[PDB]
Protein backbone atom coordinates (compact mmCIF):
# COMPACT_ATOMS: atom_id res chain seq x y z
CA UNK A 1 0.00 0.00 0.00
CA UNK A 2 0.77 3.66 -0.46
CA UNK A 3 0.45 7.17 1.56
CA UNK A 4 1.87 9.82 1.50
CA UNK A 5 3.47 12.33 3.98
CA UNK A 6 4.43 15.56 4.40
CA UNK A 7 8.37 15.52 6.99
CA UNK A 8 10.39 18.40 7.72
CA UNK A 9 13.98 18.89 6.96
CA UNK A 10 15.81 17.81 9.86
CA UNK A 11 18.39 15.03 11.06
CA UNK A 12 17.26 13.13 14.42
CA UNK A 13 13.80 14.00 14.35
CA UNK A 14 11.33 10.64 13.73
CA UNK A 15 8.26 11.30 12.30
CA UNK A 16 5.29 8.69 13.23
CA UNK A 17 2.33 8.01 11.47
CA UNK A 18 -0.49 5.50 10.26
CA UNK A 19 -1.74 3.45 7.99
CA UNK A 20 -5.88 2.88 7.77
CA UNK A 21 -7.17 -0.14 5.98
CA UNK A 22 -10.14 -1.76 5.97
CA UNK A 23 -9.47 -5.07 8.39
CA UNK A 24 -5.97 -4.37 8.80
CA UNK A 25 -4.33 -3.27 12.10
CA UNK A 26 -3.41 0.38 11.94
CA UNK A 27 0.25 0.02 11.24
CA UNK A 28 3.01 2.70 12.86
CA UNK A 29 4.88 4.52 10.56
CA UNK A 30 8.47 5.67 11.67
CA UNK A 31 10.67 7.85 9.39
CA UNK A 32 13.91 9.65 10.11
CA UNK A 33 15.96 11.55 8.13
CA UNK A 34 19.53 10.49 8.88
CA UNK A 35 20.98 13.18 7.46
CA UNK A 36 21.29 15.81 4.32
CA UNK A 37 23.16 15.96 1.23
CA UNK A 38 23.05 19.11 -0.78
CA UNK A 39 25.85 18.38 -3.92
CA UNK A 40 25.50 21.19 -6.65
CA UNK A 41 27.08 21.23 -10.32
CA UNK A 42 30.34 23.16 -10.41
CA UNK A 43 32.91 23.28 -13.16
CA UNK A 44 36.56 24.65 -12.84
CA UNK A 45 37.51 28.03 -13.99
CA UNK A 46 41.33 28.65 -13.61
CA UNK A 47 43.37 28.85 -10.54
CA UNK A 48 45.47 31.08 -8.67
CA UNK A 49 48.54 31.10 -6.01
CA UNK A 50 51.93 33.03 -4.99
CA UNK A 51 53.88 33.35 -7.72
CA UNK A 52 57.96 34.08 -8.31
CA UNK A 53 59.08 36.85 -10.75
CA UNK A 54 61.61 35.88 -13.52
CA UNK A 55 65.33 37.17 -13.30
CA UNK A 56 67.22 35.92 -16.26
CA UNK A 57 70.63 37.00 -17.52
CA UNK A 58 70.39 39.96 -19.27
CA UNK A 59 71.68 40.10 -22.93
CA UNK A 60 74.74 42.62 -23.35
CA UNK A 61 75.76 43.48 -27.14
CA UNK A 62 79.29 45.22 -26.43
CA UNK A 63 79.93 48.68 -28.84
CA UNK A 64 76.72 47.53 -30.77
CA UNK A 65 73.17 47.36 -31.61
CA UNK A 66 70.26 45.23 -30.17
CA UNK A 67 66.24 45.09 -30.54
CA UNK A 68 63.83 43.81 -28.25
CA UNK A 69 61.62 40.59 -29.15
CA UNK A 70 58.70 39.42 -27.12
CA UNK A 71 58.20 36.36 -25.50
CA UNK A 72 55.18 33.80 -25.18
CA UNK A 73 55.79 33.74 -21.51
CA UNK A 74 53.27 35.45 -19.13
CA UNK A 75 53.20 38.63 -18.21
CA UNK A 76 56.29 39.30 -19.96
CA UNK A 77 58.31 42.33 -20.08
CA UNK A 78 61.53 43.83 -22.34
CA UNK A 79 63.29 46.60 -22.82
CA UNK A 80 66.83 47.55 -24.09
CA UNK A 81 69.13 50.28 -22.89
CA UNK A 82 71.82 51.96 -24.39
CA UNK A 83 75.18 53.88 -22.56
CA UNK A 84 75.29 50.58 -20.38
CA UNK A 85 77.94 50.85 -17.43
CA UNK A 86 78.84 46.94 -17.09
CA UNK A 87 80.45 45.77 -13.93
CA UNK A 88 81.60 42.90 -12.10
CA UNK A 89 83.62 41.20 -9.47
CA UNK A 90 85.91 40.36 -12.27
CA UNK A 91 85.70 43.93 -13.83
CA UNK A 92 84.41 45.41 -17.03
CA UNK A 93 82.92 42.95 -19.04
CA UNK A 94 83.37 44.61 -22.23
CA UNK A 95 85.42 47.60 -23.34
CA UNK A 96 84.25 50.83 -25.59
CA UNK A 97 83.63 54.30 -24.72
CA UNK A 98 80.22 53.97 -23.42
CA UNK A 99 78.80 52.22 -26.91
CA UNK A 100 77.54 49.21 -25.33
CA UNK A 101 73.95 48.74 -24.67
CA UNK A 102 72.11 46.12 -22.85
CA UNK A 103 68.75 44.28 -23.27
CA UNK A 104 66.59 43.09 -20.10
CA UNK A 105 63.80 41.30 -19.56
CA UNK A 106 61.88 39.40 -17.00
CA UNK A 107 58.58 37.22 -16.65
CA UNK A 108 56.77 35.21 -13.84
CA UNK A 109 55.82 31.77 -13.36
CA UNK A 110 54.43 30.36 -10.56
CA UNK A 111 56.04 28.98 -7.63
CA UNK A 112 57.26 25.29 -6.27
CA UNK A 113 54.90 25.67 -3.38
CA UNK A 114 51.98 26.54 -5.30
CA UNK A 115 51.93 23.05 -6.24
CA UNK A 116 50.13 22.83 -2.61
CA UNK A 117 49.21 26.04 -2.04
CA UNK A 118 47.32 26.34 -4.97
CA UNK A 119 43.59 28.06 -4.92
CA UNK A 120 40.45 26.75 -7.36
CA UNK A 121 37.81 29.55 -8.94
CA UNK A 122 34.51 27.68 -8.72
CA UNK A 123 31.52 28.44 -10.65
CA UNK A 124 28.56 26.47 -9.54
CA UNK A 125 24.53 25.91 -10.44
CA UNK A 126 22.05 23.90 -9.55
CA UNK A 127 22.09 22.90 -6.42
CA UNK A 128 20.69 19.22 -5.62
CA UNK A 129 19.61 17.67 -2.64
CA UNK A 130 20.29 14.05 -1.60
CA UNK A 131 18.41 12.76 1.76
CA UNK A 132 19.24 9.86 3.43
CA UNK A 133 15.89 7.98 4.76
CA UNK A 134 15.37 4.86 7.74
CA UNK A 135 11.90 3.59 7.60
CA UNK A 136 10.66 1.35 10.24
CA UNK A 137 7.13 -0.61 9.97
CA UNK A 138 6.21 -3.67 11.85
CA UNK A 139 9.32 -3.82 13.99
CA UNK A 140 11.66 -3.90 10.55
CA UNK A 141 13.46 -1.22 9.68
CA UNK A 142 14.72 -0.82 6.10
CA UNK A 143 16.76 2.14 4.50
CA UNK A 144 17.01 4.08 1.30
CA UNK A 145 19.15 7.48 -0.02
CA UNK A 146 17.32 9.30 -2.92
CA UNK A 147 17.77 12.48 -4.63
CA UNK A 148 15.16 14.98 -3.64
CA UNK A 149 13.49 14.80 -6.50
CA UNK A 150 10.38 13.46 -6.55
CA UNK A 151 10.47 11.36 -10.03
CA UNK A 152 13.42 8.96 -9.17
CA UNK A 153 12.64 6.49 -6.85
CA UNK A 154 15.46 4.77 -5.16
CA UNK A 155 16.11 0.76 -4.84
CA UNK A 156 16.73 -0.92 -1.29
CA UNK A 157 14.71 -4.34 -1.21
CA UNK A 158 13.67 -3.33 -4.95
CA UNK A 159 11.55 -0.99 -3.41
CA UNK A 160 10.51 2.34 -5.04
CA UNK A 161 10.16 5.41 -2.52
CA UNK A 162 10.08 9.23 -4.09
CA UNK A 163 10.33 12.08 -1.80
CA UNK A 164 10.06 16.13 -2.55
CA UNK A 165 10.51 18.18 -4.71
CA UNK A 166 11.41 20.85 -1.54
CA UNK A 167 8.94 23.47 -0.40
CA UNK A 168 11.71 26.04 -0.89
CA UNK A 169 14.97 25.84 -2.74
CA UNK A 170 17.75 26.76 -0.20
CA UNK A 171 21.73 26.95 -0.89
CA UNK A 172 24.43 28.77 0.48
CA UNK A 173 26.88 28.17 -2.26
CA UNK A 174 26.64 31.63 -4.37
CA UNK A 175 27.34 31.74 -8.11
CA UNK A 176 31.09 32.19 -7.91
CA UNK A 177 33.37 30.38 -5.20
CA UNK A 178 37.09 29.63 -4.13
CA UNK A 179 38.80 26.77 -2.68
CA UNK A 180 41.84 27.07 -0.73
CA UNK A 181 43.29 24.14 0.97
CA UNK A 182 40.06 22.98 2.08
CA UNK A 183 38.50 26.02 2.83
CA UNK A 184 35.82 27.81 0.55
CA UNK A 185 35.45 31.47 0.45
CA UNK A 186 32.20 33.08 -0.67
CA UNK A 187 33.76 35.70 -3.48
CA UNK A 188 32.95 37.08 -7.14
CA UNK A 189 36.44 35.80 -8.67
CA UNK A 190 37.49 37.86 -11.92
CA UNK A 191 36.69 36.30 -14.85
CA UNK A 192 39.28 33.87 -16.31
CA UNK A 193 41.36 36.32 -19.05
CA UNK A 194 40.61 39.17 -16.75
CA UNK A 195 44.54 40.14 -15.25
CA UNK A 196 44.23 43.25 -12.30
CA UNK A 197 47.17 44.10 -10.50
CA UNK A 198 46.98 43.93 -6.92
CA UNK A 199 43.47 41.48 -6.50
CA UNK A 200 42.74 38.61 -6.21
CA UNK A 201 43.16 35.72 -8.74
CA UNK A 202 46.05 38.44 -10.76
CA UNK A 203 47.41 34.60 -12.07
CA UNK A 204 45.25 32.51 -13.90
CA UNK A 205 45.88 29.37 -15.45
CA UNK A 206 43.81 26.73 -16.83
CA UNK A 207 45.57 23.65 -14.92
CA UNK A 208 48.34 23.50 -12.23
CA UNK A 209 50.99 22.38 -14.16
CA UNK A 210 49.97 24.72 -17.35
CA UNK A 211 52.62 25.03 -19.61
CA UNK A 212 50.92 28.28 -21.73
CA UNK A 213 49.42 31.19 -18.48
CA UNK A 214 48.23 34.25 -18.72
CA UNK A 215 48.57 36.91 -16.45
CA UNK A 216 49.55 40.81 -16.09
CA UNK A 217 50.88 42.44 -12.72
CA UNK A 218 52.10 45.52 -14.07
CA UNK A 219 56.20 45.16 -14.12
CA UNK A 220 58.34 47.80 -15.10
CA UNK A 221 62.00 47.91 -15.70
CA UNK A 222 64.19 50.19 -14.55
CA UNK A 223 67.55 51.63 -16.32
CA UNK A 224 70.99 50.39 -15.11
CA UNK A 225 71.86 52.95 -12.25
CA UNK A 226 75.24 51.51 -10.41
CA UNK A 227 78.73 50.20 -11.33
CA UNK A 228 77.93 46.47 -11.58
CA UNK A 229 75.97 44.45 -13.85
CA UNK A 230 72.20 44.93 -12.38
CA UNK A 231 68.27 44.35 -13.56
CA UNK A 232 66.27 46.35 -11.39
CA UNK A 233 62.42 45.50 -11.57
CA UNK A 234 59.75 47.01 -9.63
CA UNK A 235 56.27 45.24 -9.64
CA UNK A 236 53.16 45.45 -7.39
CA UNK A 237 52.49 43.13 -4.32
CA UNK A 238 51.48 39.64 -5.06
CA UNK A 239 47.52 39.82 -5.16
CA UNK A 240 47.31 35.88 -3.72
CA UNK A 241 49.02 37.07 0.02
CA UNK A 242 46.62 39.88 -0.40
CA UNK A 243 43.48 38.36 -0.48
CA UNK A 244 44.97 36.00 1.86
CA UNK A 245 45.66 38.98 4.37
CA UNK A 246 41.57 39.90 4.59
CA UNK A 247 39.85 37.00 3.08
CA UNK A 248 37.20 37.74 5.35
CA UNK A 249 36.46 35.15 7.89
CA UNK A 250 35.54 31.47 6.05
CA UNK A 251 31.55 30.15 5.12
CA UNK A 252 31.92 27.89 7.81
CA UNK A 253 31.10 30.55 10.50
CA UNK A 254 28.38 32.35 7.67
CA UNK A 255 26.09 29.49 6.61
CA UNK A 256 22.33 29.38 7.88
CA UNK A 257 20.84 26.48 9.48
CA UNK A 258 24.17 25.42 10.29
CA UNK A 259 25.30 23.49 6.82
CA UNK A 260 28.49 21.29 7.78
CA UNK A 261 30.65 21.58 4.09
CA UNK A 262 32.82 19.59 2.89
CA UNK A 263 35.32 19.97 -0.09
CA UNK A 264 36.26 17.17 -2.01
CA UNK A 265 32.82 16.87 -3.18
CA UNK A 266 32.22 20.61 -2.73
CA UNK A 267 28.88 20.03 -0.94
CA UNK A 268 26.52 20.16 1.88
CA UNK A 269 25.69 18.28 4.65
CA UNK A 270 23.77 17.44 8.14
CA UNK A 271 21.85 20.83 7.16
CA UNK A 272 18.36 21.53 8.10
CA UNK A 273 15.44 23.61 6.25
CA UNK A 274 12.05 23.12 4.69
CA UNK A 275 9.27 20.14 4.19
CA UNK A 276 9.55 17.51 1.87
CA UNK A 277 6.65 15.37 1.11
CA UNK A 278 6.84 11.74 -0.11
CA UNK A 279 5.10 8.55 -0.46
CA UNK A 280 5.74 5.39 0.59
CA UNK A 281 5.11 2.11 -0.50
CA UNK A 282 4.93 -0.98 1.86
CA UNK A 283 3.94 -4.41 0.75
CA UNK A 284 0.13 -5.46 1.60
CA UNK A 285 2.13 -9.05 3.42
CA UNK A 286 3.23 -6.44 5.88
CA UNK A 287 0.18 -5.60 6.95
CA UNK A 288 -1.21 -7.48 9.41
CA UNK A 289 -5.53 -8.75 9.65
CA UNK A 290 -7.74 -7.54 12.82
CA UNK A 291 -8.90 -10.79 13.43
CA UNK A 292 -5.12 -11.70 14.78
CA UNK A 293 -5.01 -8.49 16.10
CA UNK A 294 -5.45 -7.68 20.15
CA UNK A 295 -8.69 -6.89 20.98
CA UNK A 296 -8.84 -4.21 23.33
CA UNK A 297 -11.60 -2.43 25.65
CA UNK A 298 -13.20 0.03 28.14
CA UNK A 299 -9.80 1.77 27.60
CA UNK A 300 -9.52 5.24 29.88
CA UNK A 301 -6.28 8.01 29.85
CA UNK A 302 -4.55 9.82 32.29
CA UNK A 303 -2.38 12.77 32.66
CA UNK A 304 -0.33 12.21 35.61
CA UNK A 305 1.54 15.28 35.11
CA UNK A 306 3.22 17.29 32.30
CA UNK A 307 5.81 20.14 31.20
CA UNK A 308 5.64 22.33 28.54
CA UNK A 309 9.50 21.56 28.19
CA UNK A 310 11.02 21.59 25.40
CA UNK A 311 12.35 18.26 25.64
CA UNK A 312 10.47 15.18 25.69
CA UNK A 313 9.19 15.13 29.24
CA UNK A 314 5.85 14.39 28.93
CA UNK A 315 4.45 11.53 30.90
CA UNK A 316 0.70 9.95 30.25
CA UNK A 317 -0.99 6.89 31.45
CA UNK A 318 -3.57 4.57 30.08
CA UNK A 319 -5.85 1.80 31.37
CA UNK A 320 -7.24 -1.27 29.18
CA UNK A 321 -9.67 -4.18 29.22
CA UNK A 322 -8.26 -6.77 26.68
CA UNK A 323 -9.27 -10.36 26.23
CA UNK A 324 -6.67 -11.34 24.12
CA UNK A 325 -2.61 -10.93 24.84
CA UNK A 326 0.33 -9.63 22.48
CA UNK A 327 1.22 -6.40 21.03
CA UNK A 328 -0.63 -3.13 19.63
CA UNK A 329 0.52 -0.22 18.31
CA UNK A 330 -0.12 3.34 20.19
CA UNK A 331 -0.72 6.67 18.23
CA UNK A 332 -1.53 10.66 18.49
CA UNK A 333 -3.39 11.98 15.35
CA UNK A 334 -2.87 15.15 17.13
CA UNK A 335 -0.09 17.36 15.63
CA UNK A 336 0.50 18.77 18.60
CA UNK A 337 2.18 15.88 20.47
CA UNK A 338 4.19 13.20 19.47
CA UNK A 339 4.83 9.59 21.38
CA UNK A 340 8.01 8.05 21.76
CA UNK A 341 7.52 4.15 21.87
CA UNK A 342 4.77 3.13 18.86
CA UNK A 343 3.36 -0.48 20.44
CA UNK A 344 3.29 -2.42 23.85
CA UNK A 345 2.19 -5.19 25.02
CA UNK A 346 -1.47 -5.75 25.53
CA UNK A 347 -2.79 -7.91 28.97
CA UNK A 348 -6.54 -8.55 30.06
CA UNK A 349 -6.87 -5.80 32.16
CA UNK A 350 -3.36 -3.97 32.33
CA UNK A 351 -2.01 -0.25 32.67
CA UNK A 352 0.88 1.21 30.99
CA UNK A 353 2.32 4.47 31.09
CA UNK A 354 3.94 6.73 27.70
CA UNK A 355 6.28 9.11 27.50
CA UNK A 356 5.47 12.08 24.77
CA UNK A 357 6.62 15.74 23.85
CA UNK A 358 3.86 18.74 23.11
CA UNK A 359 4.42 21.90 21.81
CA UNK A 360 1.46 23.30 23.65
CA UNK A 361 0.78 24.40 27.09
CA UNK A 362 -2.73 23.25 27.09
CA UNK A 363 -2.56 18.70 26.77
CA UNK A 364 -5.32 18.46 25.22
CA UNK A 365 -6.06 15.63 22.23
CA UNK A 366 -6.80 12.44 21.02
CA UNK A 367 -4.72 9.08 21.28
CA UNK A 368 -5.28 5.45 19.68
CA UNK A 369 -4.25 2.42 21.48
CA UNK A 370 -4.34 -0.50 19.09
CA UNK A 371 -6.85 0.58 16.71
CA UNK A 372 -9.00 2.50 19.38
CA UNK A 373 -9.14 6.27 19.83
CA UNK A 374 -9.96 8.49 23.26
CA UNK A 375 -9.87 11.64 24.09
CA UNK A 376 -7.17 12.99 26.96
CA UNK A 377 -6.65 16.52 28.47
CA UNK A 378 -4.63 18.06 30.86
CA UNK A 379 -2.51 21.46 31.46
CA UNK A 380 1.70 21.48 31.39
CA UNK A 381 3.85 24.17 32.69
CA UNK A 382 6.74 26.10 31.53
CA UNK A 383 10.27 24.69 32.78
CA UNK A 384 13.29 25.67 35.02
CA UNK A 385 15.53 25.23 33.08
CA UNK A 386 14.97 27.70 29.34
CA UNK A 387 18.10 26.63 27.39
CA UNK A 388 18.77 23.57 25.61
CA UNK A 389 19.69 22.31 22.52
CA UNK A 390 18.42 18.96 22.28
CA UNK A 391 15.68 18.53 19.61
CA UNK A 392 12.71 20.93 19.99
CA UNK A 393 9.18 21.66 18.70
CA UNK A 394 9.13 18.19 16.94
CA UNK A 395 6.11 20.26 15.84
CA UNK A 396 6.33 23.74 15.14
CA UNK A 397 3.38 26.37 17.28
CA UNK A 398 0.27 26.92 15.79
CA UNK A 399 -0.92 29.92 17.73
CA UNK A 400 -2.52 26.74 20.58
CA UNK A 401 -0.24 28.68 22.89
CA UNK A 402 -3.43 30.30 23.92
CA UNK A 403 -5.28 28.51 27.11
CA UNK A 404 -8.45 27.22 27.91
CA UNK A 405 -8.86 29.85 30.86
CA UNK A 406 -7.47 32.41 28.17
CA UNK A 407 -10.40 31.69 25.81
CA UNK A 408 -12.67 31.67 28.62
CA UNK A 409 -12.04 35.09 29.29
CA UNK A 410 -11.73 36.70 26.00
CA UNK A 411 -15.37 34.86 25.65
CA UNK A 412 -16.30 36.76 28.70
CA UNK A 413 -15.12 39.83 27.54
CA UNK A 414 -16.46 40.43 24.18
CA UNK A 415 -20.20 41.47 24.73
CA UNK A 416 -23.52 41.37 22.95
CA UNK A 417 -24.15 44.99 22.24
CA UNK A 418 -25.54 44.33 18.70
CA UNK A 419 -28.16 42.56 20.67
CA UNK A 420 -29.10 45.39 22.47
CA UNK A 421 -29.03 47.41 19.30
CA UNK A 422 -31.27 45.45 17.47
CA UNK A 423 -33.82 45.19 20.95
CA UNK A 424 -33.39 49.11 21.13
CA UNK A 425 -34.22 49.59 17.50
CA UNK A 426 -37.09 47.02 17.91
CA UNK A 427 -37.93 49.15 20.81
CA UNK A 428 -37.82 52.47 19.36
CA UNK A 429 -40.07 51.50 16.00
CA UNK A 430 -43.35 50.23 18.24
CA UNK A 431 -42.98 52.98 20.53
CA UNK A 432 -42.49 55.24 17.14
CA UNK A 433 -45.89 53.50 16.32
CA UNK A 434 -47.82 53.89 19.35
CA UNK A 435 -47.00 57.17 19.05
CA UNK A 436 -48.15 57.87 15.74
CA UNK A 437 -51.88 56.58 16.82
CA UNK A 438 -51.66 60.18 18.99
CA UNK B 1 39.20 36.11 29.83
CA UNK B 2 35.97 38.22 30.33
CA UNK B 3 32.91 37.25 30.36
CA UNK B 4 30.45 37.66 27.35
CA UNK B 5 26.57 37.92 26.73
CA UNK B 6 25.09 36.32 23.71
CA UNK B 7 21.02 36.83 22.74
CA UNK B 8 20.13 33.05 21.79
CA UNK B 9 18.15 32.77 18.89
CA UNK B 10 15.00 30.80 19.55
CA UNK B 11 15.37 28.13 16.80
CA UNK B 12 19.25 27.60 18.07
CA UNK B 13 22.80 29.09 18.16
CA UNK B 14 25.72 27.44 17.14
CA UNK B 15 28.99 27.40 19.65
CA UNK B 16 32.37 27.71 18.13
CA UNK B 17 35.30 27.64 20.64
CA UNK B 18 39.11 25.96 20.55
CA UNK B 19 39.74 23.70 18.25
CA UNK B 20 37.27 21.02 19.76
CA UNK B 21 34.30 20.03 18.04
CA UNK B 22 31.60 23.02 18.72
CA UNK B 23 28.22 22.36 20.46
CA UNK B 24 25.00 23.58 18.97
CA UNK B 25 21.97 25.13 21.98
CA UNK B 26 18.83 26.11 21.47
CA UNK B 27 16.09 28.71 23.29
CA UNK B 28 12.71 27.91 24.82
CA UNK B 29 9.94 29.56 27.58
CA UNK B 30 10.05 30.39 31.12
CA UNK B 31 7.74 32.92 31.98
CA UNK B 32 4.54 32.46 34.22
CA UNK B 33 2.33 31.61 31.54
CA UNK B 34 -1.04 29.81 32.67
CA UNK B 35 -3.20 30.74 35.74
CA UNK B 36 -3.69 29.58 39.06
CA UNK B 37 -7.11 29.69 39.19
CA UNK B 38 -7.30 33.02 40.57
CA UNK B 39 -6.70 36.48 38.36
CA UNK B 40 -3.61 37.12 37.02
CA UNK B 41 -1.27 39.17 34.94
CA UNK B 42 -1.00 36.81 32.16
CA UNK B 43 -0.16 39.11 29.63
CA UNK B 44 3.38 39.81 31.49
CA UNK B 45 3.91 36.13 30.00
CA UNK B 46 3.02 36.90 26.46
CA UNK B 47 4.77 40.15 26.65
CA UNK B 48 8.38 38.53 27.03
CA UNK B 49 7.69 36.23 24.01
CA UNK B 50 6.56 37.75 21.32
CA UNK B 51 6.69 41.66 21.61
CA UNK B 52 4.07 41.21 18.90
CA UNK B 53 0.63 40.26 18.26
CA UNK B 54 0.73 40.36 22.20
CA UNK B 55 -0.13 44.29 22.27
CA UNK B 56 -2.06 44.37 19.51
CA UNK B 57 -5.08 42.21 21.24
CA UNK B 58 -5.47 44.64 24.19
CA UNK B 59 -5.34 47.53 21.61
CA UNK B 60 -8.28 45.86 19.79
CA UNK B 61 -10.19 44.71 22.95
CA UNK B 62 -10.35 48.01 23.73
CA UNK B 63 -11.57 49.61 20.81
CA UNK B 64 -14.24 47.42 20.28
CA UNK B 65 -14.99 48.08 23.73
CA UNK B 66 -14.95 51.06 23.20
CA UNK B 67 -17.57 51.29 19.55
CA UNK B 68 -19.72 49.20 22.07
CA UNK B 69 -20.18 51.16 24.67
CA UNK B 70 -20.62 53.93 22.18
CA UNK B 71 -22.86 52.74 20.04
CA UNK B 72 -24.87 51.25 23.12
CA UNK B 73 -25.01 55.04 24.81
CA UNK B 74 -26.01 56.47 21.59
CA UNK B 75 -28.82 54.08 20.84
CA UNK B 76 -30.49 54.28 24.25
CA UNK B 77 -30.29 58.04 24.49
CA UNK B 78 -31.86 58.16 21.15
CA UNK B 79 -34.60 55.49 22.21
CA UNK B 80 -35.36 57.59 25.10
CA UNK B 81 -36.19 60.69 23.20
CA UNK B 82 -38.02 58.86 21.08
CA UNK B 83 -39.42 57.46 23.72
CA UNK B 84 -39.79 61.16 24.75
CA UNK B 85 -42.15 61.39 21.14
CA UNK B 86 -44.76 61.26 23.12
CA UNK B 87 -43.75 65.36 23.88
CA UNK B 88 -47.84 65.06 24.52
CA UNK B 89 -47.85 67.58 27.31
CA UNK B 90 -51.91 67.55 27.31
CA UNK B 91 -52.23 64.43 28.43
CA UNK B 92 -50.73 62.63 31.84
CA UNK B 93 -47.69 60.05 31.16
CA UNK B 94 -48.90 57.86 28.39
CA UNK B 95 -47.44 55.07 30.94
CA UNK B 96 -45.47 55.53 34.10
CA UNK B 97 -44.07 52.09 33.39
CA UNK B 98 -42.10 53.81 30.54
CA UNK B 99 -41.26 56.53 32.49
CA UNK B 100 -39.39 54.71 34.71
CA UNK B 101 -37.57 53.33 31.32
CA UNK B 102 -36.79 56.57 30.84
CA UNK B 103 -35.66 57.56 34.15
C1 LIG C 1 76.82 58.42 -22.75
C2 LIG C 1 75.52 58.70 -22.07
O1 LIG C 1 75.34 58.48 -20.88
N1 LIG C 1 74.55 59.22 -22.84
C3 LIG C 1 73.23 59.55 -22.34
C4 LIG C 1 72.33 60.01 -23.48
O2 LIG C 1 72.17 58.94 -24.42
C5 LIG C 1 70.96 60.43 -22.95
O3 LIG C 1 70.18 60.99 -24.00
C6 LIG C 1 71.13 61.46 -21.84
C7 LIG C 1 69.83 61.83 -21.17
O4 LIG C 1 69.93 61.77 -19.76
O5 LIG C 1 71.99 60.94 -20.81
C8 LIG C 1 73.30 60.63 -21.27
C1 LIG D 1 6.65 -7.38 15.52
O1 LIG D 1 5.41 -7.22 16.23
C2 LIG D 1 4.51 -8.33 16.09
C3 LIG D 1 3.23 -7.95 16.81
O2 LIG D 1 3.03 -8.75 17.97
C4 LIG D 1 5.16 -9.59 16.66
O3 LIG D 1 4.29 -10.70 16.46
C5 LIG D 1 6.49 -9.85 15.97
O4 LIG D 1 7.15 -10.95 16.57
C6 LIG D 1 7.39 -8.61 16.05
N1 LIG D 1 8.63 -8.83 15.33
C7 LIG D 1 9.83 -8.81 15.91
C8 LIG D 1 11.00 -9.06 15.00
O5 LIG D 1 9.97 -8.59 17.11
Amino acid sequence: FEHATTVPNVPGIPYKALVERAGYAPLNLEITVVSSELTPSTNKEYVTCKFHTVVPSPQVKCCGSLECKASSKADYTCRVFGGVYPFMWGGAQCFCDSENTQLSEAYVEFAPDCTIDHAVALKVHTAALKVGLRIVYGNTTARLDTFVNGVTPGSSRDLKVIAGPISAAFSPFDHKVVIRKGLVYNYDFPEYGAMNPGAFGDIQASSLDATDIVARTDIRLLKPSVKNIHVPYTQAVSGYEMWKNNSGRPLQETAPFGCKIEVEPLRATNCAYGHIPISIDIPDAAFVRSSESPTILEVSCTVADCIYSADFGGSLTLQYKANREGHCPVHSHSTTAVLKEATTHVTATGSITLHFSTSSPQANFIVSLCGKKTTCNAECKPPADHIIGEPHKVDQEFQAAVSKTSWNWLLALFGGASSLIVVGLIVLVCSSMLINTR
Amino acid sequence: TTSRNFSVGREGLEYVWGNHEPVRVWAQESAPGDPHGWPHEIIIHYYHRHPVYTVIVLCGVALAILVGTASSAACIAKARRDCLTPYALAPNATVPTALAVLC
